[PDB]
RNA sequence: UUAUUGGAGGUAGAGCACUGUUUGGACGAGGGGCCGUUACCGAAUUCAGACAAACUCCGAAUGCCAAUUAAUUUAACUUGGGAGUCAGAACAUGGGUGAUAAGGUCCGUGUUCGAAAGGGAAACAGCCCAGACCACCAGCUAAGGUCCCAAAAUAUAUGUUAAGUGGAAAAGGAUGUGGCGUUGCCCAGACAACUAGGAUGUUGGCUUAGAAGCAGCCAUCAUUUAAAGAGUGCGUAAUAGCUCACUAGUCGAGUGACACUGCGCCGAAAAUGUACCGGGGCUAAACAUAUUACCGAAGCUGUGGAUUGUCCUUUG
RNA sequence: CUGGGGCGGUCGCCUCCUAAAAGGUAACGGAGGCGCUCAAAGGUUCCCUCAGAAUGGUUGGAAAUCAUUCAUAGAGUGUAA
RNA sequence: UUGGCACCUCGAUGUCGGCUCAUCGCAUCCUGGGGCUGUAGUCGGUCCCAAGGGUUGGGCUGUUCGCCCAUUAAAGCGGUA
RNA sequence: CUGGUGACUAUAGCAAGGAGGUCACACCUGUUCCCAUGCCGAACACAGAAGUUAAGCUCCUUAGCGUCGAUGGUAGUCGAACUUACGUUCCGCUAGAGUAGAACGUUGCCAGG
């Protein structure tokens, strides 16, 4: 399990890391999601990691 | 204001681009006849139910998965299986 | 006057000056070297002031080599012309240095004639240089 | 006719960047005898080993416990900051 | 969207195998002035070293197309009713053009403005933070800040700067100052200073009107030395004269050279008024590296409220 | 159309580069072609392999034709790339 | 200065020269203070500090400029639509 | 083992040296016959078996050329942070060249031995 915060604004970042921030669940900012650790969700969390934060 | 004679360029012709290359991914599904490559010359060499048109286009001749193989060491080709 | 005897195109893009010496970094000719430090186009005329100065420095005695090579044109346009209407005519040549490389090299001299050599000709060019030496 | 080197890991681009602002210079060993084997070496010490044995020379280098007899098979070198920036060592057959 | 797997393609880099460009050598199939041998060797070959938007023996990162593909997510497509739009801008970055000019111009990529209020950047569409449903004399943060203007550190530790550098600029110039290295000489007395010497062949030879250490060319050798250049500067028309190098003595502890770096200095002249920190002021209230606090938005949170959806579900 | 307009140049089509390794992509950016040709220079079957160089050989020379060897594409592919 | 760009102004931002009135900068023409000089003196050359004040009437030309006459310690160079 | 016929990016090639023949493969002997030469029985075609391993061909040795080729490092670069510096920093990916080294092929089917 890993909580996955949205830390900084998508305001000024590119679409295609919206469409991450999106992809993982998260809305606002400071929102946050519980999601199963694996492969894929790394591959997220690592592509949009300047803007969310990670709690294991 | 003083303003001076300008000369001309002998240039500013181009032809429409001509959309060439890859038309279909290897390990795509096509049905028979989808083009699968555009080109000048064989830079790639009709494969297995491929064939090679008359401007050289490469086209399925079956149903399959389209699949993008060497030809020797400098060559290539695509061929065409059909799926189970 | 350096400049190619002929090239198949006059009107060419204008090289890229980012990053580093691709080539010619090491003295390989003679003993002693003219290293730049930073970045500039080099011209043709510029490169004959610098080895004008440092072979009448040296005084016959030694040999220089010009490792640089002026193959690129570039253009200007007609004074107090508008934009547009084509690109203008070839202005001179120039090559293009970078940080590393060699400019020029020398030998058959003394360390401290080919160091005041090699002074009088950097003092003619556009970038910062330093002596080097054959490494080993 | 002797000098010691230190085994590495897997470095990134800033501990390669350290290491060589460290003074140390990152080199491989490979060769008879021996698989491949990434070392740091000191630049002083190595510089002082190539004075005294000379370019073609057989260095006696400690890797780990074992020492292997290598020869300067090739160097990678920063003109611009007049410092060794890479070696290989070539551990000769006897 | 990501993960994994496959594939198309020739850019960045790199390279010189092709097409062109190009620097030094070596050698010359062969002929000429030359008798065999001292041009051209234009050829070819060969070694080493370079250049390319329209070169490529090579060749990324990305991006792209897919998958009986997995995870997260919420779109997507078709048909029909109604539009508006077809002047774009800055900024960043990949390029052309221009002059590696323009708040220039034209394409690629992204953001913001346009159509976006709020906080920062003095003021300042386009920059940095961030997207205002409404109310609150509640709380936490972002960028940016915390001596006073003006909310919060005259915070903690270790250094640098002396230039108000900070708070405009270059080639180049400089015993400014700090750090890290290498190295020469030295109590068998170093560096500097002071005392003394600094001589002989000889006015070396040539050249010149003259050229005698000291206009310029060729050399740069010998004798006595405790050492002294066929001479480091000044001087003469040339000499003369002064001086240095070098050596011995006095003195007594450090002294010189080089490489790489941090921060400063000069180079630095415009017009209404200080006027290139927003002001006062600052020697830290500057700069670097760490640490702990706090301030700071219409972001988020708290409380209450409105509207519209979704879901439990009469109720709410 | 047009870095104001006039004047100059250009207007359709093909190839390359700019073009940022899919495709596409502008400027009065950098270079060239086209408005045809072929009755075989088309179809098919069978067969064949170049350019260039060296060495010999008469008229014949640096290059004509003949012979051997070397020669992997430097030739040819009607016509630009 | 000659331009380049086309950002304000085309429901108007009057355009050269002169006159009147100035004002500012200093990259200083004179006067003041200096250094070097291939500065004997008298003169000069060149550079540094210095913007307080001063810095002329005429001939020609619309002229600005420029040439010329005659002076002056000097007859400065620029900005202010 | 030999041959025929396939597969594989030359790690397979080139070059040099050496060995082989009643089987078989060739060279080889001929031009009556089918067939053929812009001339040529050279070639193609056919008939044949006196001679030869000389050449081809097969096999063996090698590292001179060609081919293949790491690891490590470097260039470049996606993303991020800082920056206008012909930039810096961090992370991931990661060449080309070169070096060590590999390599004088590996295999399927069929007929003979
Ligand atoms: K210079
Ligand atoms: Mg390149
Ligand atoms: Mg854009
Ligand atoms: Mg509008
Ligand atoms: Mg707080
Ligand atoms: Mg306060
Ligand atoms: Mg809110
Ligand atoms: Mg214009
Ligand atoms: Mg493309
Ligand atoms: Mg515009
Ligand atoms: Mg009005
Ligand atoms: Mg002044
Ligand atoms: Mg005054």
């Amino acid at each position: 399990k890993l909580q996955i915060t949205l830390t900084r604004s998508v305001i000024g970042r590119p679409e295609t890391q919206r469409k991450t921030v999106e992809a993982l669940g998260l809305k606002k900012t400071n929102s946050s999601v519980v999601v199963e650790d694996n492969p894929a969700i790394r591959g997220q969390i690592n592509k949009v990691k300047h803007l969310v934060t990670v709690e294991e | 204001a003083s303003k001076k004679g300008v000369s001309s360029t002998k240039n500013g012709r181009d032809s429409e681009s001509k959309r060439l290359g890859a038309k279909r991914a290897d390990g795509q599904f096509v049905t028979g006849g989808s083009i699968l490559y555009r080109q000048r010359g064989t830079k790639i060499y009709p494969g297995e139910n491929v064939g090679r048109g008359g401007d050289d286009t490469l086209f399925a001749k079956i149903d399959g998965v389209v699949k993008f193989e060497r030809k020797g060491r400098d060559k290539k080709q695509v061929s065409v299986y059909a799926v189970a | 006057m350096l400049l190619p005897k002929r090239v198949k195109y006059r009107r060419q893009h204008r090289p890229k000056t980012t990053g580093r010496s691709k080539g010619g970094n090491y003295v390989t000719f003679g003993e002693f070297g003219l290293q730049a430090t930073t970045t500039s186009w080099i011209t043709s005329r510029q490169i004959e002031s610098a080895r004008i100065a440092m072979t009448r420095y040296m005084k016959r005695g030694g040999k220089v080599w010009i490792k640089i090579f002026p193959h690129t044109p570039y253009t200007k346009k007609p004074l107090e012309v508008r934009m547009g209407a084509g690109k203008g005519a070839v202005e001179g040549w120039i090559a293009v240095v970078k940080p590393g490389r060699i400019l020029f090299e020398v030998a058959g001299v003394s360390e401290e004639v080919a160091r005041e050599a090699l002074r009088l000709a950097s003092h003619k060019l556009p970038v910062k240089t330093k002596f080097v030496k054959r490494e080993e | 006719s002797l000098k010691s080197i230190i085994r590495q890991g897997k470095q990134t681009r800033s501990d390669l960047k350290q290491l060589r602002k460290s003074g140390k210079v990152p080199a491989v060993v490979y060769g008879y005898g021996t698989k491949n084997v990434s070392v740091k070496v000191d630049e002083v010490e190595f510089i002082k080993v190539i004075r005294e044995v000379g370019r073609n020379g057989v260095i006696e280098l400690g890797v780990g416990s074992k020492t292997i007899k290598v020869m300067v098979a090739d160097y990678q070198f920063d003109p611009l900051k007049n410092q060794i920036t890479h070696i290989d060592f070539l551990a000769i057959n006897m």
